[PDB]
C-alpha cells in the first residue's frame, strides 16, 4: 500500500503536567532502507509537538502546508495557536482533499503552559479525529505501539516514568516491524520546560 | 445635439441618431439597383471607373448560396461581415435540410442580425446597405435591409448615391416587370443604374457588374469579359 | 458594467466620497459603548418614525456570534450587509479552528470589506459606522469601525448624531476601574442626556456582554435598568 | 456609464499620471517615520496620533508583531507604513503572504530586496490597469537576510522602491532627509542609531522633552537562536544568531529617549 | 456502531455506542458519536467518521446561521432537509448514516438519513452496523406514548443488543433526551463493560532505556 | 464632481440623490395603499381606479401572490413592482428549496431589502422606484398560534415591520389619521370588521372622496385561513357602507 | 443635463426620462387598434409605405407568437421583431416544459418583464414601441397591451399609434358585449381608414389579424377579401 | 479626447476614429507600388531619425512569403503585427492546401484582423483603436502579378498603381499620365524612383529607399540591394 512505502512510527503519551511524544528514524522505499536518521516530529512552538507517518512526500508537503499556515496564524492572531485550535485547522485541511487525500496521519500532542492540560489528538488519512486521555499511535507498527501502550500506560505517571514507558513500547513495537526502527528520538514537553533525547535500538 | 453620441440614447422627439448617421453612411455609397421579374432577379452595381489608366476593383456583390446573393452599398467591411454571417447561416441550413434556405427566413435572420447591434452600449449599426436577390420556392425575391434592422420586400428599389433617379425611373415600369422577359429586365435595371451616374459618365462594361438570378439560374455575377453581352450594346435614350 | 473605481484621489491627497461616506456614517440616531473591568455593554436608540411601527420588529443592536455583538449609527441597509459578512465570518473561523473567533480577528475581517469597498470598481464606500463589542481569550474588546476601514479599540466612545456632547460626557463619567452594572447606568444615562424625549424599553436596545455572550437585553430587563436611573 | 468614469490609469498632456502625485501627497499628511540602517540593527521611530484618554490596548499576547504604526511581515522582516492606513492593512496581508510562500517554495528566508520589489509591483499594477484608484501608502522595510545584512527600503505609490541609509516618509519628511544627511556615518552602532532616530523625529515635530505617548520605535536586530533543536533533523544547519523583530515598549523606549533630550540640551547650550 | 432513536410521550431519545474502531482494532473506546445539530436537535452518526463529523459541524453552523437570520428557532425539517440535499448531492460518496432527532412547535421529530440522501420519519429508528440487532429489541418492546424512563430503558437495551452482538460496537452507552424545553446528554448512563482484572503495573525505573543524546531546553 | 447625483455616489451632505428620487417615483402615480393588522388578520387596501372604461378592470392589480400564505402590494412605478414580485418569488422558491419549509414573512423582506441596497451601491443599476408591502401570518414559537405581520420594504432597503402603514400619495395625511386613531383605541385588540372600517376610512381621508368598491382592491390573510386572498366586493361594499355611518 | 440620458437615472420628479422619450417614438408611429370581442380578439393596424415598389406583404407588423396568441408592433419594427422573438421563446417555453399552451396573461406578463428589463440598465436603452398580445388561451379570449416601460394592461378595445385619441374615441362607440369578430373586422378597418390622414401618407395599407372561433382558435390574418376596399 | 466613443458615426456617416486614424497614414513616409505583366514592384521611403541608424532594422518593406512582400506606411509599430498575422496566415494556408497562398486571401486575412476593433469586452478582447496603419501587398500567383492595398477601415482594394503615406496625392498626380497596362519591369523601377524622387523632402540616395521586385517569370520576391538601387538611377 501506499501509506506503508515509506515506514515510520510515532506515538504520542500523556502523562500527569507533560505528555512524551517519539518517533523512529527508518526512512525506506517499502523494503530497502534509504536512511536511518531521519524522525517524524515537527515543533510548532513550546507547547505542541506533531508528527506525521506516511508517504514521505506527503509527510514533507503536508509539514510545508503546516507550517505555513502556522505562521500566517501568528502573523494574523498576535498569539500562538493551541492544541485544540491546531488540531481542528490539520481536520480540516485534510478533509478539504477528502476524494484526493493527503497520506498522512498526524499525531499531535500538546498543553497548556498556564493550566497543563494535555490534549491528544490522532486523525485519518481524511481527518477523522481521535481525542483519548492516555495515548495515541500511528504508523506500520500501530497495532503493536496500542498493544504496548494498553499494557504499560498508567494515569499518573512522572516525565521520567512516561518516557520510559514509551521508550520501551516504541523499542518493542519496532522489534517486530520491518519497516520501523533503528533507535529512536523523543520528546518531553512539560509545563516549564521542553526535553529532546535520542534513543538506542536495533540496527535492523 | 448631446442626444446623437450613444447607440443607447434616446432623442427627446424619439429619435436614435446614430442610427440615423448609418442611414446617412449607406446614403454616400456607390449606387446599386435591384430588379424583381416573373422568375429572374438582376442586380447592377454601380462600380468605380478607372482615372485613365489606373482599374481599381472592390468586390460589392458577393455570392451567399447557390439561390442566393447580394449587393452592398456604404461600409464594405460591414458588407463583408453580413456576407460571411449569411454564408455560414446557409452552409448550416443546407446542411440540415439538404436544401436552399427560405427567402423570407433569410431576409428575418438578417433584420435580426441587424437588431442584435442597435440596442447594446458596446455596439455599433452595420453602416451597409444590402439588397438580397434569391429564389426558392415561392419564386423570385428582392430585399432590402437598412441599418436600423428594417427589411422592405421590394419589386424594385435603388440605393446609394443620387439612387432617387434610379427609383423614380424604376416607378415608371416596374408595374410591367412581371411580363419582361430576362433581356429586358437586365435593360431595366442598366437604365435605372445609368439614371443614377454622373452627367459625362456613359454605363460600360469597365464600371459596372450584373448579378442575376432565377429559376434554373443559381446567383451568377457577370463582370468585364462576361458582361460583354449585356452592356456593348447599350445606350440611354431620352 | 461599472467597472472603473467611483472613490479617487483629489488635489488635496482627499478621498472626498471616503469623507462624504463618513459623514452619511454620522447622521443616524445615537450609538453609544463603554467597557468595564467585567464586561462590555453597548446601547442604541430605536427611535421609530411613528407609534405605527412595531419598535420589537426593528433591531439596532444585532448578535454576530454567541460571544460578539455589534450596534451602529447611518445608513441600516448598508449595515445590515457587513452584519451578514460578520456573521459568516464567525461561522467559518468556528468552522476553521473549533475556537470563538477573536475580537480582533472579527474587526480586520470586517476592515477589509470596507476597503474593498472604498477602492474596488463599480462601487461607493458604505454610510455606516459600527460598534463591535465581545469577549476573547485575552479579555473584553469594544471597537469602532469607520467607513475608510479603520479601527480603533475603544474604552467608553459614542457614533451617531450627538456623539461629541455623548463622548464628553463619557470622559468625565468613565472610571478606570468601572464595573458592569455600574457602566450599563452611565450608557443608560449618556442616552438619556441626549434623548429628545423619555427612554422607554421599547425605545432602547441594550447589549450587556457578560464574560462568555453578547445576550441581548430583554424588554423586562431594560425596564428593571431603567426604573432605576 | 462612461461620461463618470474619472480615468484614474491615464498619462497627462506632461506624461504625470494625476493619481499617484494625489497619493503621494496624501501620504504628506501622514505621521512622520524615520529609518536608520546601521552595522548592527535598523531602527524605524515613527510618531503616532495623540493618545485620547478614551483610547484602549489592544490586549494582544505576543506583543511584537504590529504596533500603532510598525508591522512585522516575517520573522526577519518589518515595516512601517505612512498614508491610508486601511490601503496599508492589504498590502501588509500581501506581503506576509508573499513572504510566506517563498518560504513555502524554497524554505529559505525572502530576501529583504525580493520581498520589496513584489510588493511594488502589486502597486504598479493598479497604476496602469484595472481602472481604480492606486494605493496611497508608503512603506519602510527593514529587515536582514544573509546576502546583504540589515537593509533599509522604501517604497512610494507608484511601484518605485529605493534603498537607504537613512530616509523618512511623512510630515516634514524634507526636514527630516536634511537633519539626516547632516548626522549619519557608517561607523555607527545600533544605540547611536537609535539617538540618531528620536533626535531627528523630534526635531521633525518641533517637541523638547520628546514625549513617550506620541513616538513608537521598533528595532531589527540580530539575536542568538532559542529555538535550534538539532535532534530532530540532524542534517539541518542552524546558525547561531537569528534576526529578531521587535517594538519597543514604554518602559524600554524612555531610556533612549533621555539620552536623546539631554544630547538635545548638551548641544543647544553651547550655540551661545 | 449502533444509533438508536425513539419517540416517546413528549421529546425524543437518542443513544449510541462508544466504540470506535480504526479497521478491526479499537482505536478510541469512548468515542462520541450524539452531535449538536441546535439546541432543540441532535444528530447521531454512522460510518465514516470523518463525512459524518464534518457534515454534522456544516449543517449546525448552517443552521446557526439560519436562527442568527430569522430569530426563530431551528425546526428539524431544516435540518433534515440540508442534511439530505448534501448526502444526495454527493451520490452517497460522503458515506454518513444519520439519526436526526429534535422537538419544535410541532413535536417530536425522528428521522434516519441515508448515505445516499434518503430520508425516512419513523417512531423509532436504527442504524450503524449493529442496528438490525437493535431494531429486534425496539420491534420488541416499543409502544406508544412511553415515559422518559420508558423510552431511555429501551433505547440503552436496543444499544447493548448491538454491543453485545456486534463486535464495531461497544463499551458504554450515550443516552440524549430531547424535549421542547430542554436537552439533556448522558453520556455515562449504562457501563455494562466495566474494568476488571486491573492492570499488573510494572515499574521501569528511570535509566533502563539507554540514551544516546539529551537536550534540554527551558521556557 | 459635478453630477454627484446620476449615480450612487455621496453627494456632500451624505445622501443618496438616485435613492431620495426613487422614493418620489413611489407617490409620483398618485395611488395610495393602507395596510392594517387586527387581533386574527391582516388586510391591505390599495386604490384600484380605472379612467379608461375601455381597460379591462380585472386584468390590472396592484395586489400580487408571493406565496399562498403570503401576499404583496405594490406601490409606485407599476412595472418596476411587478419585477421585485418576480424576485420575491424567486427568493422563496429557492428558499423552500433549501430549507423545506416555507419562507418566514420577515426573512423574505430581510431579503428583498438585502436585493434593493445592492441597486444602491452599485452603480449602473437603477433603484426600483417602489414601496413593498408584504402580508403575512408568522407561526409563533412555544404556542404554535399564528399572528398578523405587516413588513415594508423600501427603494433604499430599508426593511420594516409595522402595526399600520400607508405609501403612495397622500401617505402622510393617512399615517395621520391612523395615528389619531389609534392614540384611543387598539388596533391590535380590533377584529376584523373594525380594522377593514378603519383602514378604508384613513384611506378616504386621506384622499376626500368617499370611495366605491370597484375604486379599490383588498387583499387579507387570516389566522383561521392562513392563505392570502383577495376580499370579493360584496364585502368590500358592505365594509363601506358601514363606514358611511 | 444629464438627467435623461440614461435609464438607469431617475429624474428629480421621480421620472425615466429615455423611457419617455421612447414612448414619444412610439406615439409618432401608425395607427393600431384592437378589440376583444367575447369570442375572439381582432388586431388591425395601418402600414405607411415610403415606396410604391414593395412588395404586397412588406413590413409586416403582425406575427404569430403561438398558434393561439400573436403580437402587432407599433413603434419601431426592429425591437418589436425582437420584442416577437422573445414572445415566441417564452411560447414555445410552456409548450415544452410545462406541456400547455401558454396563457394569454402569462404572455403578457414574460412580454412586460422582457420589455423592463431594458430600462433598468445603463447599457441598455428600452424598446420604442408598444406591443398588442392578442390570444385566445384556455382563459378566453384576452387582449394585452405592453408598454414601452414595460407595463401591461389589458383591455376591452385599445388604439395607439399617431392617430390614437380619435381613435380610441371611435372605439368608444362600440359595445364590446354584442360585438362580434366576424363585425368587428369591418368596423376597425372603417375606423383605421377615417382616421389616417390621407394628404400626409400617400401609400397606406390595411392589415388585420383576428383568433377567434372561426379560424379553431388560431392566430391568423384575415381572408384578403373580408376588409372593406375604404 | 473622451467625449465620443470608438464606435460613434459622424453625421455624415463616417466613423471618427477610422477617419483619424486615416489622417495618421498620410503623416507616415510614402510608399510605392507597380503592378505591370513582368511583375510587381514596391517602393518605400526610409526616412531614417538619424544618420546613426542602421537602415536596414528600419525595413519599411516585409517579406509575407516568398511570393507576397507587404510596404506599410503610418505607424511602423502596428504593422508589425498586420505582417506577423499575415504570415502567420499565409503558414496555415500553406499547411492545409499545399500550395501558395493568393495574394488577394492575404490581403482578406489582414483586414480580418485589422476590422476586430472596439469596447465591449463581453466575451472576445478587441482592440482599443483601429490600426494606424495603411498597407500595400504585392504578390504573385495564378491570377499574375497583383496589387492590393489595405485601409484603417478594414477595406481591400486591388490596385494597378497606388501609393500611400504624406506623397500620395502628387504621386497619383504623376500616376494619371507616364503609366500605362504594359510597362516592362525596367519602366516600373524607373517611374517608381522618380516619383520618389518627386515626393522626397530629403535626397535620394542608394541608401534612402527601399526597393522590392517580385517577378512574374520567376515567381520569388527580390529585396534590391544599394547596389542594384543605385544601377536603376544610373538608367
Amino acid at each position: 500500500s501506499i501509506m506503508a512505502y515509506s515506514g515510520g512510527s510515532v506515538m504520542a503519551m500523556a502523562g500527569k503536567e507533560c505528555f512524551v511524544i517519539i518517533s523512529d528514524n527508518r526512512l525506506g522505499e517499502q523494503l530497502k532502507t534509504i536512511s536511518t536518521e531521519v524522525p517524524k516530529l515537527h515543533v510548532v512552538n513550546d507547547s505542541i509537538v506533531y508528527g506525521l507517518t506516511g508517504l514521505r512526500t506527503d509527510q514533507q508537503t503536508f509539514a510545508n502546508k503546516v507550517q505555513f499556515r502556522t505562521e500566517m496564524y501568528k502573523l494574523r492572531e498576535e498569539r500562538d495557536i493551541t492544541g485544540k485550535a491546531f488540531a481542528a485547522m490539520i481536520t480540516s485541511m485534510l478533509y478539504e482533499a477528502r476524494f484526493g487525500p493527503w497520506f498522512v496521519e498526524p499525531v499531535i500532542g500538546s498543553i497548556d503552559k498556564s493550566t497543563g492540560e494535555v490534549y491528544l489528538c490522532a486523525t485519518d488519512l481524511i481527518g477523522a479525529p481521535c481525542e483519548p486521555e492516555d495515548y495515541v499511535c500511528a504508523g506500520t507498527a500501530a497495532e503493536s505501539l496500542h498493544g504496548m501502550c494498553e499494557a504499560l500506560w498508567r494515569p499518573g505517571m512522572s516525565p521520567e516514568e512516561l518516557f520510559e514507558i514509551a521508550a520501551q513500547a516504541m523499542l518493542s513495537a519496532c522489534d517486530r516491524d520491518s519497516l520501523s526502527g533503528y533507535g529512536a528520538v523523543a520528546m518531553i514537553v512539560t509545563k516549564d520546560k521542553v526535553t529532546t533525547r535520542l534513543i538506542k535500538g536495533r540496527k535492523d | 445635439n448631446e442626444y446623437d453620441s450613444d447607440i443607447t440614447t434616446w432623442s427627446p422627439t424619439g429619435r436614435l441618431f446614430q442610427i440615423e448617421y448609418a442611414n446617412e453612411a449607406v446614403n454616400n455609397g456607390s449606387a446599386t439597383v435591384g430588379v424583381k421579374g416573373k422568375n429572374f432577379v438582376v442586380l447592377a452595381a454601380l462600380k468605380r471607373s478607372p482615372v485613365a489608366e489606373l482599374s481599381s476593383y472592390q468586390e460589392k456583390v458577393f455570392e451567399i448560396d447557390e439561390h442566393v446573393g447580394m449587393s452592398i452599398s456604404g461600409l464594405v467591411a460591414d458588407g463583408r461581415v453580413l456576407a460571411r454571417y449569411l454564408r455560414t447561416e446557409c452552409m448550416n441550413y443546407r446542411y440540415m435540410y439538404s436544401n436552399g434556405m427560405p427567402m423570407n427566413q433569410m431576409a428575418d435572420m438578417i433584420g435580426e442580425k441587424h437588431q442584435r447591434h442597435i440596442q447594446c452600449s458596446g455596439k455599433r449599426p452595420f453602416g451597409v446597405g444590402l439588397l438580397l436577390a434569391g429564389y426558392d420556392r415561392q419564386g423570385p425575391h428582392l430585399y432590402q435591409t437598412v441599418p436600423s434592422g428594417d427589411v422592405y420586400d421590394y419589386k424594385a428599389t435603388a440605393m446609394g448615391v443620387r439612387s432617387q433617379a434610379s427609383r423614380t425611373y424604376l416607378e415608371r415600369h416596374f408595374e410591367h416587370f412581371s411580363d419582361c422577359t430576362l433581356d429586358e429586365l437586365v435593360t431595366h435595371a442598366l437604365k435605372a443604374l445609368a439614371s443614377a451616374t454622373s452627367e459625362g459618365i456613359e454605363l460600360n462594361v469597365k464600371n459596372t457588374t450584373i448579378a442575376i438570378v432565377g429559376k434554373d439560374t443559381p446567383f451568377t455575377i457577370f463582370e468585364e469579359e462576361s458582361a460583354r453581352k449585356y452592356l456593348d450594346g447599350f445606350k440611354m435614350r431620352p | 458594467e461599472a467597472f472603473y473605481g467611483l472613490t479617487t484621489f483629489s488635489p488635496s491627497g482627499k478621498l472626498i466620497q471616503i469623507e462624504y461616506a463618513t459623514t452619511a456614517a454620522g447622521k443616524g440616531t445615537t450609538a453609544l459603548g463603554v467597557k468595564a473591568t467585567d464586561g462590555v455593554v453597548i446601547a442604541a436608540k430605536k427611535k421609530a418614525p411613528s407609534t405605527l411601527v412595531d419598535a420589537s420588529s426593528i433591531q439596532k443592536v444585532f448578535v454576530l456570534d454567541e460571544h460578539v455583538g455589534c450596534t451602529y449609527s447611518g445608513m441600516g441597509p448598508d449595515c445590515r450587509v457587513l452584519i451578514d459578512s460578520a456573521r459568516k465570518n464567525c461561522q467559518q473561523y468556528k468552522l476553521m479552528y473549533n475556537e470563538p473567533i477573536p475580537i480582533s480577528q472579527l474587526v480586520r475581517k470586517i476592515s477589509a470589506i470596507y476597503q474593498e469597498f472604498t477602492q474596488s470598481g463599480g462601487v461607493r464606500p458604505f454610510g455606516c459606522s459600527l460598534l463591535v463589542a465581545g469577549v476573547d481569550a485575552n479579555g473584553y474588546h469594544l471597537y469602532q469601525v469607520d467607513p475608510s476601514g479603520t479601527f480603533w479599540a475603544w474604552k467608553a466612545t459614542a457614533i451617531g448624531t450627538g456623539s461629541p456632547d455623548a463622548k464628553a460626557f463619557l470622559e468625565k463619567r468613565y472610571t478606570v476601574d468601572m464595573e458592569l452594572e455600574d457602566a450599563v447606568h452611565t450608557a443608560l444615562l449618556t442616552l438619556k442626556e441626549g434623548f429628545d424625549g423619555q427612554m422607554t424599553s421599547e425605545n432602547t436596545q441594550v447589549g450587556r456582554v457578560v464574560e462568555n455572550r453578547f445576550e441581548i437585553l430583554s424588554v423586562d430587563q431594560l425596564r428593571d435598568y431603567l426604573d432605576q436611573i | 456609464s462612461h461620461r463618470y468614469d474619472s480615468r484614474t490609469t491615464t498619462f497627462s498632456p506632461e506624461g504625470r499620471l494625476y493619481q499617484v502625485e494625489y497619493a503621494v501627497e496624501a501620504i504628506q499628511q501622514a505621521g512622520t517615520v524615520i529609518g536608520v540602517c546601521t552595522k548592527d540593527g535598523v531602527v524605524l521611530a515613527g510618531e503616532k496620533m495623540v493618545p485620547h484618554p478614551l483610547f484602549d490596548s489592544e490586549s494582544m499576547q505576543d506583543k511584537n508583531t504590529s504596533g500603532e504604526k510598525m508591522y512585522k511581515i516575517a520573522e526577519h522582516i518589518g515595516c512601517s507604513v505612512a498614508g491610508v492606513t486601511s490601503d496599508a492593512y492589504a498590502l501588509l496581508n500581501y506581503a506576509r503572504l508573499s513572504a510566506l510562500r517563498h518560504q513555502y517554495t524554497f524554505q529559505e528566508p525572502m530576501a529583504i530586496e525580493d520581498l520589496c520589489r513584489i510588493l511594488c509591483d502589486e502597486k504598479q499594477l493598479y497604476t496602469q490597469y484595472g481602472g481604480v484608484r492606486p494605493y496611497g501608502v508608503s512603506f519602510l522595510l527593514v529587515g536582514w537576510d544573509r546576502y546583504y545584512g540589515y537593509q533599509l527600503y522604501s517604497t512610494e505609490p507608484s511601484g518605485d522602491y529605493s534603498a537607504w541609509s537613512a530616509y523618512a516618509i511623512g510630515q516634514n519628511d524634507q526636514v527630516a532627509h536634511a537633519l539626516l544627511k547632516k548626522d549619519w556615518h557608517e561607523s555607527m552602532t545600533l544605540e547611536d542609531g537609535m539617538l540618531l532616530a528620536l533626535r531627528v523625529l523630534g526635531k521633525t515635530m518641533d517637541t523638547a522633552k520628546i514625549d513617550l505617548d506620541r513616538v513608537e520605535v521598533a528595532v531589527m536586530r540580530k539575536v542568538p537562536a532559542s529555538n535550534i533543536d538539532q535532534l530532530l533533523d540532524p542534517f539541518k544547519h542552524h546558525p547561531k544568531t537569528t534576526p529578531r523583530f521587535q517594538i519597543l515598549t514604554r518602559s524600554e523606549l524612555k531610556p533612549h529617549a533621555e539620552r536623546a533630550d539631554q544630547a538635545r540640551e548638551a548641544e543647544e547650550k553651547a550655540e551661545a | 456502531t449502533t444509533i438508536v432513536g425513539v419517540v416517546y410521550r413528549d421529546g425524543v431519545v437518542l443513544g449510541a455506542d462508544t466504540r470506535a474502531t480504526e479497521g478491526s482494532i479499537v482505536a478510541d473506546k469512548r468515542c462520541r458519536k450524539i452531535h449538536y445539530m441546535a439546541p432543540n436537535i441532535m444528530c447521531c452518526g454512522a460510518g465514516t467518521s470523518a463525512d459524518t463529523e464534518a457534515v454534522t459541524n456544516m449543517v449546525s453552523s448552517h443552521l446557526a446561521l439560519h436562527r442568527l437570520e430569522t430569530g426563530k428557532q431551528s425546526r428539524v425539517l431544516e435540518a433534515l432537509t440540508l442534511l439530505k440535499r448534501h448526502l444526495y448531492r454527493y451520490q452517497g460518496h460522503v458515506s454518513a448514516a444519520l439519526v436526526l432527532g429534535g422537538v419544535d412547535v410541532e413535536g417530536p421529530f425522528l428521522a434516519t438519513i441515508a448515505p445516499h440522501g434518503s430520508t425516512d420519519r419513523l417512531p423509532f429508528v436504527t442504524m450503524g452496523s449493529g442496528s438490525i440487532a437493535a431494531m429486534a429489541q425496539l420491534e420488541a418492546a416499543y409502544k406508544d406514548n412511553m415515559t422518559c424512563e420508558e423510552a431511555k430503558e429501551l433505547v440503552a437495551s436496543a444499544i447493548r443488543k448491538g454491543i453485545f452482538n456486534d463486535p464495531y460496537s461497544g463499551t458504554q452507552v450515550d443516552v440524549c433526551v430531547i424535549t421542547k424545553d430542554k436537552t439533556e446528554l448522558t453520556i455515562g448512563y449504562d457501563k455494562p463493560n466495566e474494568r476488571m482484572y486491573p492492570r499488573q503495573e510494572v515499574l521501569l525505573p528511570p535509566g533502563t532505556t539507554p540514551v544516546l543524546k539529551e537536550e534540554i531546553r527551558q521556557l | 464632481a459635478g453630477f454627484d447625483k446620476y449615480i450612487t455616489v455621496f453627494s456632500p451632505e451624505g445622501s443618496l440623490y438616485q435613492v431620495e428620487y426613487a422614493f418620489k417615483a413611489v407617490t409620483y402615480p398618485g395611488l395610495l395603499t393602507v395596510a392594517i393588522r387586527c387581533k386574527d388578520a391582516v388586510l391591505v387596501v390599495t386604490q384600484h381606479l380605472i379612467p379608461d372604461r375601455l381597460m379591462r378592470p380585472d386584468s390590472v392589480t396592484a395586489l400580487y401572490e408571493v406565496t399562498p400564505n403570503i401576499g404583496c402590494c405594490m406601490t409606485g412605478r407599476a412595472p418596476d413592482g411587478r419585477a421585485l414580485v418576480q424576485r420575491a418569488r424567486e427568493e422563496a422558491s429557492d428558499y423552500q428549496y433549501r430549507y423545506g419549509v416555507e419562507i418566514p414573512i420577515a426573512v423574505l423582506a430581510k431579503r428583498m431589502g438585502d436585493k434593493a441596497q445592492v441597486r444602491t451601491q452599485q452603480a449602473g443599476l437603477r433603484p426600483m422606484g417602489v414601496v413593498s408591502t408584504f402580508i403575512g401570518m408568522d407561526q409563533s414559537d412555544q404556542d404554535g398560534s399564528l399572528k398578523p405581520q405587516i413588513y415594508t420594504v423600501d427603494p433604499a432597503g430599508w426593511t420594516g415591520g409595522h402595526i399600520a402603514c400607508a405609501a403612495g400619495k397622500k401617505q402622510v395625511e393617512a399615517m395621520a389619521f391612523l395615528e389619531k386613531r389609534q392614540k384611543s383605541t387598539e388596533l391590535d385588540a380590533l377584529t376584523q370588521k373594525e380594522a377593514a372600517m378603519i383602514a378604508l376610512a384613513a384611506l378616504q381621508s386621506a384622499i376626500g372622496t368617499a370611495v366605491k368598491a370597484k375604486e379599490v382592491e383588498v387583499g387579507r390573510c387570516t389566522a383561521a385561513n392562513p392563505a392570502f386572498q383577495r376580499v370579493p366586493n360584496s364585502e368590500v361594499e358592505e365594509w363601506l357602507t358601514a363606514v358611511a355611518e | 443635463s444629464g438627467h435623461d440620458q440614461s435609464t438607469d437615472v431617475f429624474s428629480a420628479e421621480g421620472r425615466v426620462f429615455q423611457v419617455e422619450y421612447a414612448g414619444k417614438a412610439v406615439d409618432n408611429s401608425s395607427t393600431a387598434v384592437a378589440a376583444c370581442c367575447k369570442d375572439g380578439v381582432v388586431v388591425a393596424v395601418e402600414k405607411v409605405h415610403t415606396s410604391r415598389m414593395l412588395e404586397k406583404g412588406s413590413n409586416n407588423r403582425i406575427h404569430a407568437v403561438d398558434r393561439q396568441a400573436g403580437i402587432c408592433i407599433c413603434g419601431l419594427l426592429p425591437d418589436g421583431r425582437a420584442i416577437v422573438s422573445r414572445a415566441r421563446q417564452e411560447a414555445e417555453n410552456s409548450r415544452d416544459i410545462f406541456a400547455t399552451p401558454i396563457r394569454g396573461s402569462v404572455l403578457a406578463n414574460r412580454v412586460g418583464e422582457f420589455m423592463h428589463a431594458y430600462t433598468t440598465h445603463f447599457a441598455y436603452r428600452p424598446f420604442g414601441c408598444s406591443a398588442i398580445i392578442a390570444s385566445y388561451a384556455d382563459d378566453g379570449p384576452q387582449l394585452f397591451v405592453s408598454d414601452p416601460s414595460g407595463t401591461v394592461a389589458g383591455y376591452y378595445g385599445v388604439a395607439l399609434g399617431k392617430a390614437k385619441t380619435v381613435a380610441k374615441s371611435e372605439l368608444e362607440k362600440l359595445d364590446f358585449s354584442s360585438l362580434t369578430c366576424d363585425e368587428a373586422v369591418g368596423k376597425l378597418a372603417s375606423i383605421l381608414h377615417e382616421v389616417h390622414d390621407k394628404q400626409k401618407d400617400k401609400l397606406y395599407e390595411v392589415e388585420v389579424a383576428w383568433v377567434c372561433d372561426k379560424s379553431d382558435r388560431k392566430f391568423v390574418h384575415v381572408p384578403a377579401d373580408m376588409v372593406p376596399a375604404e | 479626447e473622451y467625449d465620443r466613443g470608438v464606435n460613434t458615426f459622424s453625421p455624415e456617416g463616417r466613423i471618427f476614429q477610422i477617419e483619424y486614424a486615416v489622417e495618421a497614414i498620410k503623416l507616415g513616409s510614402t510608399s510605392l507600388g507597380i503592378r505591370t505583366p513582368e511583375g510587381v514592384v514596391l517602393a518605400a521611403e526610409k526616412r531614417v531619425p538619424s544618420t546613426l541608424v542602421v537602415p536596414s532594422s528600419m525595413s519599411k518593406i516585409m517579406e509575407v512569403d516568398s511570393h507576397i512582400a507587404a510596404v506599410m506606411s503610418g505607424m511602423v509599430a502596428d504593422a508589425r503585427i498586420l505582417v506577423e498575422h499575415a504570415r502567420v496566415e499565409s503558414q496555415n494556408h500553406r499547411f492545409t492546401y499545399n500550395e501558395p497562398m493568393s495574394v488577394e486571401s492575404c490581403t482578406l486575412a489582414t483586414c480580418d484582423l485589422s476590422i476586430q476593433f472596439g469596447e465591449s469586452g463581453g466575451r472576445r478582447k478587441l482592440m482599443s483603436r483601429p490600426f494606424g496603419v495603411s498597407l500595400l501587398i504585392a504578390g504573385v500567383d495564378e491570377k499574375g502579378p497583383q496589387l492590393w492595398q489595405t485601409d484603417p477601415s478594414g477595406t481591400h482594394t486591388r490596385y494597378d498603381a497606388q501609393a500611400i503615406g504624406g506623397g500620395a496625392e502628387a504621386a497619383q498626380s504623376v500616376f494619371t499620365e507616364r503609366y500605362h497596362r504594359n510597362m516592362t519591369l525596367e519602366e516600373g523601377e524607373t517611374l517608381a524612383v522618380d516619383i520618389l524622387k518627386q515626393v522626397m523632402e530629403d535626397q535620394l540616395s542608394p541608401e534612402n529607399i527601399e526597393v522590392a521586385v517580385v517577378r512574374a517569370d520567376d515567381g520569388k520576391l527580390h529585396m534590391y540591394t544599394p547596389t542594384e538601387i543605385k544601377a536603376i538611377m544610373s538608367r
